[PDB]
C-alpha cells in the first residue's frame, strides 16, 4: 500500500484549470486535493473524519506550496525558452519497505512523456532531454531544492503513510461486494452481446468469468471505472451465437464475496 | 506512388515538440482518391494519423499526405512504422516501412571559427561552425545571435568522413559591423549522441 | 504525445425505470488536460453536474469522472458529450442501459 | 530510375583526362539486361561513346558504364547531351539530357582556417578551407602538402547560399603533429571564374 502525490501544472488556461494542482492517494483512494487558487491542501471525504495531529494538514499545505513554486517556475522558465503550451506532471510518493522505511518514487513528465527523475538519496535530477536540463537546472539552482524535495520523499512521505495505516484502517480495510447483473443485446447481425455489469464494489480488484453450460468460456472484455461514490463499477462483454444466449452464465470473484458469485439472465 | 519520410531530428530530440512520420502518395488522375490509409507501430494498427485531403499539382496528377504523430521514445527505441495505402485502382495495397537508422549513436564535436582575416574587408563576413564525428547522420544545427535564432545561415549537407562518421559546416552570414560590435554568436546542435541531445558553442571579439 | 478520450457511460446502481439513480461519465486516457465534458438528456445539457478532481495514471494520461443524478424511463435517453483537441468533431457517447 | 551525369570539372578544365558526359544505368535483374545507347549532341547522334559491356552488381543490377567523350568547347556553350537509350525488352526504360548550368561565371573567394584552438588537443586535427560564393556549382577542390597532393580530405557538397551563389568547405585531416611542425597545406580550387581557372591559398604554423 503506497502514498502517491499527483502534481500538475499547465500553461493553457483556456478551460478554467488552475495553474497547478495536486491530489494525494493512499492505494486506490484519494485522501487529498490542492491547487494554487484555494492555496491550501485539504482532506477528501472519508478522510475528513480521520484523527490526525493538529499540524498534519498544516504540513501537507506547506509542503505543497513548495512544489507549487518549483512547478510554476518551471512552467514560466520554459514558456519563455520554448514556443508552445506545456503540461508539467510528476509522480511523488513512497511505498513502505517491509522493514519500516521508504521506497521512493519521483518521475516527471512533460507534455505527456517522461523526461526527468529525482534521486532522493543522491539529491540529483536525471534525464535524457533538453528540457531535463532547463527544468532540472532551475531547481538544482536553489539551495533548498534538493534538501527539501528529498526530505519530502525520505522522511515526511514514509511517516504520513505509516500514520494513515494506523489511523485509517477503517478506510483501507473497508470491503464491499458488487451487485451483478447479466444481460443480452441484439449485438451484431445474427449474433448477440452478453454484458456482465458489476455495481458499487470497493477494492477495484475483480475477476469476471463466463460460463457456458457450466464450463469456462472466457473472460469477455473487462473495464472498470469509478462510481464517484468512492466505490467502483465494472463490466465485461462477450459476443456470442445468437439464440444460445441462455447457455451462458456469469461469475465473479472478489474479497467482498466469500465465494465466487454466479449470475443469470 | 507512395513515399515514407522520417521525423525531423529536432522534433524527435526535444520532448516538447511533435515528431511525425509522413506518408505521401502522388500520381492520381482522379481514381478513387478516397485513398485509404493504414498505419502500424511494430505491426499493430493505429488510428491516430492525420491524413490531408488530396491536392492537384501542376501536372493534372493528384497528391495526398498522411502524417502520423509519434512518441519520441517509440522512435529512439527502434519501433518500425508502416503505412499501407489502398485504392481500388491499385492492384494490391502499396506498403512502405521505416524505423530509426541502426547504429551506436556517436555524438559530434563542435567548434566555432571566426571570419578569416582576409575576409575582414568585405561588407559582410562569415561565422563558421564545424560539426564533426557524428552518426547516424540525423542532426540539427542553427545559429543564434545573443540567443536569438538567426536566419542568415546555410548548413552543408552531412558529409561522410573518412572514418565512417559524418561532419558538416554551418555558415552564418552577417554585416561586419554586427560582428565587431561584440555580439555573441552561438552554434546550437541537436544530436541524439549528445548529453541531453544538445550542445552549443559561442564566439565573440 | 496528444491522446484521444476514452468515453464510457454507466449508472451507479442497477437501473430500473422511474426510480432515482446516478449517471456517470468516465473520461480517461487523454492528453492534454484541457477538456470540455457534458451530459445530455434527449439532447439537452443536463445542468449542475459534479466532476471529480482531475487525475492521471502511471502513463500520465488524464482521467476524470462526471456525474449527476437522474431517473430512467423508457423514453428519456441520456448521453455524454466531450470536446477535446484530438477530436475533429464533438464525440457523443450514448448510454447503454446494460453497462 | 536512371539520371544523366556531368563531366568532372577537373577534366573539363585542362586537367589530363577527357570530360565524359556519363549516363549510368541501374535497376535491372540479373537476367534482364538491355539498355542500348544513342547519344545525340544537339539532335545529332555521336557514336563517339564507349559503353563498358553490360556489367553487373551484387544487389542484382547492372553496374552500367557508358562514357561519351566531349569538348570543353561544347560543354561551356549551353550545349546539351541527350542520352537516348533504346530498349524494347525492359519495362520502364530511361533517357535524360544535360547542359552547362547557363549563367555568368562567378569566381569563388577562397580562405583557409587553422584547426580551432580547442581541436588542438585531439590526436588528429582539422584543416579547413572555406570556398565562398561561386557559380556555376561545377567546381573542384583538393589539398596538397608542400606540393604533395593528399587523400585524407573530404569536400562537403556544393551548397546553395542565400544569394544564389554557392559554397562548400573542404576538411583535411592530419595527425596533430603534422601541424605543430609547420608544413605547407594548400587549398587547390578549380573553377571557371578564377584567373586561369585556378587559385590556391596556404597556411602553416
Ligand atoms: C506532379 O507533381 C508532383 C509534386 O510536384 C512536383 O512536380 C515535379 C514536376 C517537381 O519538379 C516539382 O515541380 C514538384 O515538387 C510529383 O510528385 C513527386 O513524385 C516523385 C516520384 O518519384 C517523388 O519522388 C520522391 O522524392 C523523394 C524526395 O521528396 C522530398 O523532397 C521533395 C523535393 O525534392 C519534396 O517536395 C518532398 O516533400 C520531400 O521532402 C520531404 O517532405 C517531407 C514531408 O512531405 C518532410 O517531412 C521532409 O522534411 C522533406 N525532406 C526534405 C528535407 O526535403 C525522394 O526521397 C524519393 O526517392 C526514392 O525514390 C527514388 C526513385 O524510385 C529512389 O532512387 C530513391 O533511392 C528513393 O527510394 C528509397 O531509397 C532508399 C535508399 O536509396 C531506400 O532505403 C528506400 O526503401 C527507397 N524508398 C522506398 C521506401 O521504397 C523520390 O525520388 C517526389 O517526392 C514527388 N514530389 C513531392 C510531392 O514531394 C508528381 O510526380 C508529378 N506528377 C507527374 C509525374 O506528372
Ligand atoms: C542496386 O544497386 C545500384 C548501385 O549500387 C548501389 O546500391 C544501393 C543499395 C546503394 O546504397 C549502394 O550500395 C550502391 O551505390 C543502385 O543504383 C542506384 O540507383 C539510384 C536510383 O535513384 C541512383 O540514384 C541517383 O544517384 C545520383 C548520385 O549518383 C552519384 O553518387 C553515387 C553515390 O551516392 C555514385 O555511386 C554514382 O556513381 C554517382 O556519382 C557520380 O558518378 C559519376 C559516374 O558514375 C562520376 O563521374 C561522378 O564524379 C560521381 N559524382 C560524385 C562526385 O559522387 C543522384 O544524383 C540522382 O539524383 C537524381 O534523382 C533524384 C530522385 O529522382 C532526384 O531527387 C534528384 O534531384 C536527381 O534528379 C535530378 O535533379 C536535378 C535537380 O534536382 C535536375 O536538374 C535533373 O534533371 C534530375 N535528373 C534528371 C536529369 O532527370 C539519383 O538519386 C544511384 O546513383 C544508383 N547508384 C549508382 C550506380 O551510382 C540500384 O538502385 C540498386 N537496385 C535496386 C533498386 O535494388
Ligand atoms: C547531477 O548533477 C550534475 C548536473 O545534472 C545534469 O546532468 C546532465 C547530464 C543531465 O542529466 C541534466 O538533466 C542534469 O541536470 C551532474 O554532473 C554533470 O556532469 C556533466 C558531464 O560531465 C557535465 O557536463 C558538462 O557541462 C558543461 C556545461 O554545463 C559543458 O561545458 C561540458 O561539455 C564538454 O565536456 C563534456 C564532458 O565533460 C563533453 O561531453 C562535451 O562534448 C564537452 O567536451 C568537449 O567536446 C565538445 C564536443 O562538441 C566541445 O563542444 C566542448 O567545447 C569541449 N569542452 C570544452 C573545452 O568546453 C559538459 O557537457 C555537467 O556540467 C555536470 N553538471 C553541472 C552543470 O555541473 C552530476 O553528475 C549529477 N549527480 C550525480 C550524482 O551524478
Ligand atoms: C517498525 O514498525 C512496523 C509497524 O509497526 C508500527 O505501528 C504499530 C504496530 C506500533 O505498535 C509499532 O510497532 C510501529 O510504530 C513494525 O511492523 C516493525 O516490526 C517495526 N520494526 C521493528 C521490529 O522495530
Ligand atoms: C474484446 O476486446 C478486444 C480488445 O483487445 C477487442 O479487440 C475485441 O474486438 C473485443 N471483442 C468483444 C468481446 O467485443
Ligand atoms: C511557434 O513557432 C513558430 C513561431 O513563428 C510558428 O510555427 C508558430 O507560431 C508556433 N508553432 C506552431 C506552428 O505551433
Amino acid at each position: 500500500l503506497p502514498l502517491m502525490y499527483h502534481l500538475a501544472a499547465v500553461s493553457d488556461l483556456s478551460t478554467g484549470l488552475p495553474s497547478f494542482w495536486a491530489t494525494g492517494w493512499l492505494g486506490a483512494q484519494q485522501y487529498l486535493t490542492y491547487n494554487n487558487l484555494r492555496q491550501e491542501a485539504d482532506p477528501c471525504g472519508a478522510w475528513i473524519w480521520e484523527n490526525q495531529v493538529s499540524w498534519y494538514w498544516e504540513k501537507e499545505t506547506t509542503d505543497l506550496k513548495s512544489k507549487e513554486q518549483l512547478f510554476l517556475e518551471a512552467i514560466r522558465t520554459l514558456e519563455n525558452q520554448i514556443n508552445g503550451t506545456f503540461t508539467l506532471q510528476g509522480l511523488l510518493g513512497c511505498e513502505l519497505a517491509p522493514d519500516n522505511s521508504s521506497l521512493p518514487t519521483a518521475v516527471f513528465a512533460l507534455n505527456g512523456e517522461e523526461f526527468m527523475r529525482f534521486n532522493p538519496r543522491t539529491g540529483n535530477w536525471s534525464g535524457e532531454w533538453p528540457e531535463t536540463d532547463i527544468v532540472g537546472n532551475l531547481w538544482m539552482k536553489q539551495p533548498e531544492a534538493a534538501r527539501k524535495e528529498s526530505e519530502f520523499l525520505l522522511t515526511s512521505c514514509p511517516e504520513r503513510l505509516l500514520g494513515h495505516l494506523e489511523r485509517g484502517r477503517q478506510n483501507l480495510e473497508w470491503k464491499e461486494p458488487p451487485s451483478m447483473r447479466l444481460k443480452a443485446r441484439p449485438g451484431n447481425s445474427g449474433s448477440s452481446v452478453l454484458t456482465c455489469a458489476a455495481f458499487s464494489f470497493y477494492p477495484p480488484e475483480l475477476k469476471f468469468r463466463f460460463l457456458r453450460n457450466g464450463l469456462a468460456s472466457g473472460s469477455g472484455n473487462c473495464s472498470t471505472g469509478p462510481n464517484g461514490d468512492g466505490s467502483f463499477h465494472a463490466w465485461s462483454l462477450l459476443e456470442v451465437k445468437r439464440g444460445d444466449e441462455h447457455h451462458y452464465q456469469c461469475q465473479v470473484e472478489h474479497e467482498g464475496l466469500a465465494q465466487p458469485l454466479t449470475v443469470d439472465l | 506512388s507512395v513515399f515514407i519520410f522520417p521525423p525531423k531530428t529536432k522534433d524527435v530530440l526535444t520532448i516538447t515538440l511533435t515528431p511525425k512520420v509522413t506518408c505521401v502518395v502522388v500520381d492520381i488522375s482522379q481514381n478513387d482518391p478516397e485513398v485509404r490509409f493504414s498505419w502500424f507501430i511494430d505491426d499493430v494498427e493505429v488510428h491516430t494519423a492525420q491524413t490531408h485531403a488530396p491536392e492537384k499539382q501542376s501536372n493534372s496528377t493528384l497528391r495526398s499526405v498522411s502524417e502520423l504523430p509519434i512518441v519520441h521514445r517509440d522512435w529512439l527505441n527502434g519501433k518500425t512504422f508502416k503505412c499501407k495505402v489502398n485504392s481500388g485502382a491499385f492492384p494490391a495495397p502499396i506498403e512502405k516501412s521505416i524505423s530509426k537508422p541502426e547504429g551506436t549513436p556517436r555524438g559530434p564535436q563542435v567548434y566555432t571559427m571566426a571570419p578569416p582575416k582576409e575576409e575582414m574587408t568585405q561588407s559582410q563576413v562569415s561565422i563558421t561552425c564545424m560539426v564533426k564525428g557524428f552518426y547516424p547522420p540525423d542532426i540539427y544545427t542553427e545559429w543564434k545571435m545573443n540567443g536569438q535564432p538567426q536566419e542568415n545561415y546555410k548548413n552543408t549537407p552531412p558529409t561522410m568522413d573518412t572514418d565512417g562518421s559524418y561532419f558538416l559546416y554551418s555558415k552564418l552570414n552577417v554585416k561586419k559591423e554586427t560582428w565587431q560590435q561584440g555580439n555573441t554568436f552561438t552554434c546550437s546542435v541537436l544530436h541524439e549522441g549528445l548529453h541531453n541531445h544538445h550542445t552549443e558553442k559561442s564566439l565573440s571579439h | 504525445i496528444q491522446k484521444t478520450p476514452q468515453i464510457q457511460v454507466y449508472s451507479r446502481h442497477p437501473p430500473e425505470n422511474g426510480k432515482p439513480n446516478f449517471l456517470n461519465c468516465y473520461v480517461s486516457q487523454f492528453h492534454p488536460p484541457q477538456i470540455e465534458i457534458e451530459l445530455l438528456k434527449n439532447g439537452k445539457k443536463i445542468p449542475n453536474i459534479e466532476m471529480s478532481d482531475l487525475s492521471f495514471s502511471k502513463d500520465w494520461s488524464f482521467y476524470i469522472l462526471a456525474h449527476t443524478e437522474f431517473t430512467p424511463t423508457e423514453t428519456d435517453v441520456y448521453a455524454c458529450r466531450v470536446k477535446h483537441v484530438t477530436l475533429k468533431e464533438p464525440k457523443t457517447v450514448t448510454w447503454d442501459r446494460d453497462m
